[PDB]
């Protein structure tokens, strides 16, 4: 399969024509994506196979073929891009300065950007075009907006 | 079952589109990866 470092649209068979459900990360040989995008079920790249190695369902996020290899942040202060792959559509840059999600449990950043469901995992890079999350577990705020946590894992 | 397709390189795009706000919002997140508002 193919396993070039780069931006994945995950895509399905299994309902009408092709449909792209997500979109991943391949880098150092791992892939990863949001656990609500595969429900941590084997993909397929090429005539290979991608089996999941890493997943957690509360951090929405999975990893496969080894351990979750991301880990750059958000410094709190700079603008960053969201590298969108909308389903049928070109992987397309936007800027923008996150927004904060505030928790019981501490600060994450979040991008208020509104792309179709399909472009869920889609990554949010700094200027050194390091991915710091993953695009597409939020919430819809008081105008039916959608507001997404910059979503990252750890790198044991 | 689920295919990937590569779609391209992760690069930051000098002068790219920019947009979008920052809002600060109080959330909760739940045992099944749901963020909700809190009020
Ligand atoms: N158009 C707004 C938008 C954009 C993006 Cl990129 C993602 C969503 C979204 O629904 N995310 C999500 C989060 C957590 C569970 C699930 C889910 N669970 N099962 N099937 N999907 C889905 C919504």
């Amino acid at each position: 399969g193919e396993t070039t470092d780069g931006v994945y649209r995950v895509m399905t068979r299994r309902l009408l024509g092709s449909t792209q459900v997500g979109v991943g990360v391949m880098q150092e040989g791992v892939f990863h994506t949001m656990w609500h995008v595969t429900k941590g079920a084997a993909l397929r790249s090429g005539e290979g196979r991608l089996d999941p190695y890493w997943g957690d369902v509360k951090q929405d996020l999975v990893s496969y073929c080894g351990p979750w290899k991301l880990d750059a942040a958000w410094d709190g202060l700079s603008e960053v891009q969201l590298l969108a792959v909308p389903p049928g559509e070109r992987a397309k840059n936007i800027q923008t300065l996150p927004g904060i999600f505030k928790t019981k449990d501490g600060d994450i950043g979040a991008v208020a950007l509104d792309y179709p469901a399909g472009t869920s995992g889609s990554p949010i890079l700094d200027k050194c075009g390091r991915v710091i999350g993953l695009y597409g577990n939020g919430v819809v705020i008081k105008n039916g907006s959608y507001v997404s946590a910059i979503t990252q894992g750890k790198r044991e | 079952d689920m295919y990937i397709e590569r779609a391209g390189d992760i690069t930051w795009e000098k002068d790219a589109e920019v947009t979008g706000n920052s809002p600060r919002l109080d959330v909760a997140l739940d045992e099944s990866g749901d963020f909700s508002l809190v009020e």
